Order: structure tokens, then sequence, then C-alpha cells
RNA sequence: ACCGAUAGUGAACAGUACCGUGAGGGAAAGGUGAAAAGCACCCCGGAAGGGGAGUGAAAUAGAACCUGAAACCGUGUGCUUACAAGUAGUCAGAGCCCGUUAAUGGGUGAUGGCGUGCCUUUUGUAGAAUGAACCGGCGAGUUACGAUUUGAUGCAAGGUU
RNA sequence: UAACUUGGGAGUCAGAACAUGGGUGAUAAGGUCCGUGUUCGAAAGGGAAACAGCCCAGACCACCAGCUAAGGUCCCAAAAU
RNA sequence: GACAAUGGUAGGAGAGCGUUCUAAGGGCGUUGAAGCAUGAUCGUAAGGACAUGUGGAGCGCUUAGAAGUGAGAAUGCCGGUG
């Protein structure tokens, strides 16, 4: 007897959230994020529709390294021209665009394919402490660890 | 008997064999005879003794 | 109602029938004829000849008003090829297709 | 020099997407006649 | 006598032709490709069959451990505990009841908590 | 109004009113059929079984033993010359649930 | 208990087309209808072709004439597609459109999982090893006479011509 | 739970890697020649990213049931942040 | 009924499906045979029906017999078409 729920887009219902990257560890915040973005944390997760919530990274320039990450962690961009591989530190790209450095951060831990492309578009990072979007009135955390 | 109702008797005819006529049947491709060798070819076998 | 006319067994290829012949798929008639008179391919004046063949059936076999009739249908099929060769160099031999199509016009007034 | 594999039915159609003629200029005759190419005289079978 | 083929061989590849109706191109029009088309899907299919079972086994224990973090568990230690509580409800029933019916997964809950 | 089963070798949630497909019992169209073996009990007053809650019954009617669609087997080795292929209809039985006797 | 138009003669209409200086080699090509009743007359067109009318049981039986498959070429539409990386399917699955040899129906497919054609030959082939453009027809353990072994049947110290 | 004897019918005589006892080579080779096991050949399934020969295991057919092996439990990706 | 077995190449053994013809029996057909086309049908497989359209004169079924008895590959042969 085949009896199982699955999700509609008649069904879903995706609320906002607030994180906040201060004194947190790349990565450890970064997985628990990715878990969000994805339906994972939720009953009635069905894989091949989107299931998951908006996110909102705040400070993101407060965020941390352990070892000695901050000046050997090259990054290493290709760009398809002979001899045109580039280059720079985790330690100069959180100084300048801490942005993308938390963004390429969770979007790797996302799935490469058309639905894993979509659900990275709700991720919203900002370097500081306020954000714009107080009209989708969103709730606060608290990561688990 | 009727001459529309013959049964021979149990056990006394059979069905030939025909070989290479698919693969099912077990006698199919190479038709029993193995792969490349003096046997394998048409008239290939040698001189019995 | 609906008349059409058919051109059988014309001698040019079809894949240069239909490239005009798709100017005045949907048309009403007097305009088909405006484009058929100004396109310059050589197979403007036999599909003319076609439509207006279609334009006098529609008017002498079923009594329709000429004046209101569209371009229903336009389309050429093939016909029978020719099979032909050519000499070519050091004593080969190549074919040569001389292709024929039929040609179908139908016209319509629209009603029931 | 020689094509390697043949040519599908969708390939070889999605070539010729742009293989088509246009309708021509086509003034009209106002005086007397019917169509005329324009920027063209027709002395016969037109006014213009 | 002879014996002149007509009418088998057409019939036999029709059949495999009809088979293959909805494929891309020439592999719903061409008999060679269409039979070797769906040979290999006769194939797919009997290893899919398989991996159904897997696959709903793995959607089932998500959804359950989704609905136990919501208690402060993990769904190694829910299972556990409902084990040792005697409890034998399927893990595809676990699941439906913890999507309809939430006062009822909280009372298997406390009983799995309770056995610990 | 809320009742986990368990008959053939898997569990059904069931409710009154409610078509249900298992696999074949031995029953004659238009009887009743009795599952005496019952896990949960929800709704209202919650009942968690044992395993089993003890008393519990679930009768239904019995519509239509009948046989599924027809599945085809086909496998084949490369390039062995080896292929089997086999047809398979599996049976089952329809019922209607009636009451559940908590 | 021979063939039935790729068969049977090479040849159902030919030692002819055609090829070769010559000796010589050597094809392809059957079927309107019961009966020609083989389309008077009108219309568009230089004609060819066509639309009506008529003959006929039937003209999508009109001489390129019984039936009329597939490759291949078009016209019209129900669902779908312009941020996407593919042996083209398969399993899961919304939405939209339909309604059958009536049964836990049919068409399409947003999105997710898994997934390197077939044959031959090899220790081992997705193989950058071989073969096939595609579709149709044709195309390979047979028969005679001996030998041996097994099954069946008749008679039996006999059996058989 | 096999073995042997008599008769009918075969195919095979290009083998490969891994572990271990040895020759040859240079205590070289995905080398080459023997002894002893296993797997491939003729074996799908899970693991080793991918990967005939390594580790776990031998597919009669249904199922949207359960327990385990090798290997695993932050996200890709099932299970201990 | 209990118990057990059921991956497979060279290769051995068994049981069957379908094609053309013959014999005997029993049938169908201008109120439409064979062939062809489509369908959401039946059987463990090879395969068998039924309904509708086209077609216009022949064809199944049962038991037995006899074979020019089954094609996807041969840089296969012939024709047609890309
Ligand atoms: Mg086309």
């Amino acid at each position: 007897m085949r009896q199982t729920f699955m999700a509609n887009e008649s069904n879903i219902e995706r609320k906002w959230y607030v994180i906040d990257a201060e004194g947190q560890t790349l990565g450890r915040l970064s997985s628990e994020v990715a878990s969000i973005l994805r339906g994972k944390n939720k009953v009635t997760y069905t894989p091949h529709v989107d299931t998951g919530d908006y996110v909102i990274v705040i400070n993101a320039s407060k965020i941390e390294f352990t070892g000695n990450k901050e000046t050997d962690k090259v990054y290493y961009r290709h760009s398809n021209h002979p001899g045109g591989i580039k280059s720079i530190t985790a330690g100069e790209l959180r100084r300048t665009n801490p942005e993308r450095l938390i963004e390429n951060s969770i979007k790797g831990m996302l799935p490469s394919t058309r639905l894993g492309e979509k659900q990275g578009k709700k991720l919203f990072v900002y370097g500081g402490a306020e954000h714009p979007h107080a009209a989708q009135q969103p709730e606060n955390y608290e990561l688990r660890g | 008997m009727k001459l529309h109702e013959l049964k021979p008797a149990e056990g006394s005819r059979k069905e030939r064999n025909r070989v290479g006529r698919g693969v099912a049947t077990g006698n199919g491709k190479t038709s029993g005879r193995g792969h490349k060798g003096q046997k394998a070819r048409s008239g290939g076998g040698v001189r019995p003794g | 109602m609906e008349a059409k006319a058919v051109a059988r067994t014309i001698r040019i290829a079809p894949r240069k029938v239909r490239l005009v012949l798709d100017l005045i798929r949907g048309k009403n008639a007097a305009e088909a004829i405006a484009i058929l008179k100004l396109t310059n391919k050589a197979s403007s004046p036999v599909i003319e000849k076609v439509l207006m063949s279609a334009l006098a059936n529609a008017e002498h076999n079923y009594d329709m008003n000429t004046d209101e009739l569209v371009v229903k249908e336009a389309y050429a099929n093939e016909g029978p090829t020719l099979k032909r060769f050519r000499p070519r160099a050091q004593g080969r031999a190549s074919a040569i297709n001389k292709r024929t199509s039929h040609i179908t016009i139908v016209v319509s007034d629209g009603k029931e | 020099a020689v094509p390697k594999r043949r040519t599908s039915k969708t390939r070889k159609n999605k070539r010729r997407t742009h293989f088509k003629i246009s309708v021509p200029g086509m003034t009209e005759c106002p005086n007397c006649g019917e169509y005329k190419l324009s920027h063209r005289v027709c002395k016969n079978c037109g006014s213009y | 006598p002879r014996v002149k083929g007509g009418t088998v061989t057409r019939a036999r590849r029709k059949k495999t032709i009809k088979l293959a109706k909805g494929y891309f191109g020439s592999k719903h029009t061409l008999y060679k490709v269409a039979k070797q088309q769906v040979m290999k899907s006769g194939q797919y299919a009997f290893r899919d069959r398989r991996q159904r079972k897997r696959d709903f086994r793995k959607l089932w224990i998500t959804r359950i451990n989704a609905a136990a973090r919501q208690h402060e568990m993990s769904y190694s230690r829910l299972m556990n505990g409902l084990k040792k509580a005697g409890i034998d409800i399927n893990r595809k029933m676990l699941s439906e009841i913890a999507i309809s019916d939430e006062k009822a997964f909280a009372q298997l809950v406390t009983k799995a908590k309770d056995a610990l | 109004m809320f009742a986990i089963i368990e008959t053939g070798g898997k569990q059904i949630k069931v409710e009154e009113g409610q078509e249900i497909f298992v696999e074949k019992l031995d029953v004659n169209e238009g009887d009743t059929f009795t599952f005496d073996k019952v896990l949960f009990v929800g709704g209202d007053s919650v009942k968690v079984g044992a395993p089993t809650v003890e008393g519990a019954t679930v009768t239904a009617t019995v519509n239509k033993q009948g046989r599924g669609k027809k599945i085809t087997v086909f496998t084949y080795k490369r390039r062995k010359n080896s292929k089997r292929k086999k047809g398979h209809r599996q049976p089952y039985t329809k019922l209607t649930i009636d009451k559940i006797n908590a």
C-alpha cells in the first residue's frame, strides 16, 4: 500500500531567519546554514521540490579561523586563458569582500544541480550589523553547533 | 484407430536437433563447435587413427 | 466551402517550391496574387497559375464570391525523380537527381 | 574533410532556421493598375 | 516444399517498435536502435525495482530525524529507546504519524525517553 | 479514526470507510475479515501497543480478489550470448474498512 | 506432401539492351474492370495538369491502373522548451489535456536519484581494436549409401529376405 | 554425502592480478619461470572518488516491511557536531 | 503437506512456440477470406485472440506426417531512400 506524503508547491511555507556570524568558525557555521537552505530540518522534506527557508547572515566580517589559515588558505580561480591562474589568501578575502568569503563557503556545500542552484539563491550575506529586509520579518535562529 | 486420431507408440518418435538457429537453443552462433582450429572448419576433421 | 487545385509533376525541386509557398499560406487571395507577381523566384508563375485555377473553381463550381477568400492550405509533395549522370574525372560517373513536385492550393471563405 | 557522423533531422532543421525569403516592398499603383514594386515604374499595367 | 519468409518478421519487429514509443528521434523509428534501447530499459527497470526500496527507506529516516530534533533527540537514540520499550512501528508509519498527528508522536517520544 | 494494523509482511495505516490493497488473503468476495494485530490507535484517546494493543480488532469487508498489472522482467549480459525474459502478475485482495474496535 | 515473378530456365514480357578489337560476358522488365462501358459536355490554363459532370458495384479501380508495409519528405495541432553539460533511458513525481478491450485508465513532463550502445575477438574492450548510412527482400550442419549406439515394435533358438 | 565401473556426446591445450615459498633479473619492472591458496575468466549486488583480478557477499519472481557484513555517522550524502 | 534447491561462457540433457505443404475429421466466408493499419487484451517465454477502419476471394481449427522452417551484423547480394 503506497502511502507516503509528497510536498507540492501549494504546500510549502518558507520563513525567514537571521544568523549572526560573530565569533563563529567558518565551515561550522556554513554546514549548519546549508542544512537549513535545504529543507533538511523539516518533516515533509521532499527531495525533488524546494522546501527550505531563507537565511540572512549579518556580521560576516567577524568570522573566525583557527590555525594559520588566514595567511595560507589560497583560493585559485582559473580563467581559461593560457597561464591564467589567479589567487588570493583567505585573510585578504575577508578584509575586502567578506560577503563572497561566506557565500562561496556555503555554496560549496550545496548540490550542483538545477535545484541546488536555486536553493543557494536564498542566502543574503551582509558585512556589518544591519540588513535591508525588515519587511520580511525575520527571526533569530541561534545555531545548535 | 481412426484416420483423424493417430498416435505413435509412446517413446518411439523424437524431434531432430537443428543447429545454428539462435542463441536460446544452446546451439546458436558456433553450432556446438567451440572456437577456431582445424575442427571448426567445414570438412575439417582429421583422419581416423 | 473549399475549392482546391493541383499541379502534378512540376519539374522543380520541392525544397525550392516550399520556400515561396511559405509566403502565401494563410493570406487573402488578392494579397497572395500581389506577392506572387513581385517575388522573383523560378516557381512564382507556376504557383500563381495553380492559385488562379483554384479561384476559378471556387467561382464556377461552388458559386463563391472571390472578393473574400483566403488561402487555407498550400503545400508541395514529392513526385517521382528522374535519374541522370555526369562524367567526372578519371573515368567516373556521379549521380544527378532531377526532382519533381505536386503542388496543392485550397481556398475557403471561412463559413459553413 | 568528410563528416564523421551523419546529421540528424533535428540538427538539419535547426540549421535551416534562417534560410528563408522575405516579402517584397510592394507599394500600390494609385491612379490605375495593381500593386507594383516600390520606387519602380510600371508604364503598362499601372498608371504609376 | 518452399517456405518463404512472410509476415512473421514484420510482426515481430513491429512489436519492438511499439514498445519504444516516446523515445527520442530515430530511437522510436528504426528497428535496430529501438531494440537496443528496449533491452537497456528492461535492464534498468530490473535494477531500479530494487533501488526503490532503499530510496524510500532513506527518505523516511530523514523525516523521522527531523521530527525528533524538535524534541531534543536524535534519530539514533529515539530508535534505541523505542526498541527498549518494545514498540514495533515501521519507519514508514512512524513518519506518517509525525506528519499528520503531532500529539501522538509526542506521546511516542515520551515513552522512548522513559525507557532510557 | 486512526489505527495501524500489521498484515502481509508489512504495516498499513487505516481509517473508517477507506479502501486498502494487501497481499492475498484466504477469503471470498463479500466475506468479512478481522485484523487482530493492532499496533497503535490514534485520534482522541491514544493507545500505544506493547507491540500489540491486547484487544483492538479492525473489521473489513472483502471486494475483488485480483491480480496486478503485468511486469516484464528482462536482463542480459553484454558480449556473452546470455539473456532471459519472463512475466509476472502479483495477486492482491481489496477490502473496505468498516469498523475500528479500539 | 515441385517453384509461384529477388522464386522457377540466363530468358512468363532474351542469348536481346549493353560491354569488349576479338574469343567472350550478359541484364532489368507480369496483374484496370465482369464487360472498354477507356471520362460526351462546361470551367482555369499556351500546354501539361486539375475541378465539376458522366460510366461503373467501386475512379484514393483513370492506364506510372489489384493489395499498397518500411525507410524518407511534408501540413495541422494537445502537452513542453531560450542559466543549460547530455549512451538520451529508467525509478520517483507536481501541473495541464483526455476518456479505454473499464482497470488499483491514456497523453505530456517542472524537478530529484541511478546510469560509458550492439556484435566479434580477447588475460582484459566505453574503448582511440573489427563490422554496420538507413529501411525491405534474399542469404549458412543437408541428402544418398555404409558403420556404431540408444528408444520403440514383431517374432524368438531362431530372426530375415 | 558422495565415490567407483561400463557405455553415448563434448569443449579445452593464448590465461590474468593479489597473498605467500623459490629460481632468473639489479633483495628493477603492471618482467619472466615453477610450488601453494583465492578471486576474475564464466559473477551481478555493497565498499575502495572513478577502477575485470583488492575487502564483504553468490541475483527464481512481487513488496513504499525488518536484522545485519565490509565500510561508516559536520554539509555534498543515510546514520553520534 | 513438510523439507530442500533454482548466477553462468565452450559445452551436455529436457520441454515447447511459430511458418509452408499433405491426410482424415469438423468448420468459416460477398450479411465480406487472406493481407495491411490502430487499440488501454490474454499467456511463465517463443506467442494467441477480439473490436474498428482498409481490402475484394479465399482461409482457420483438431490429430498425425514431411521440410528450401525463423536473421541485426559476413568491407554480404539486389532494390529504394537519406
Ligand atoms: Mg519531414
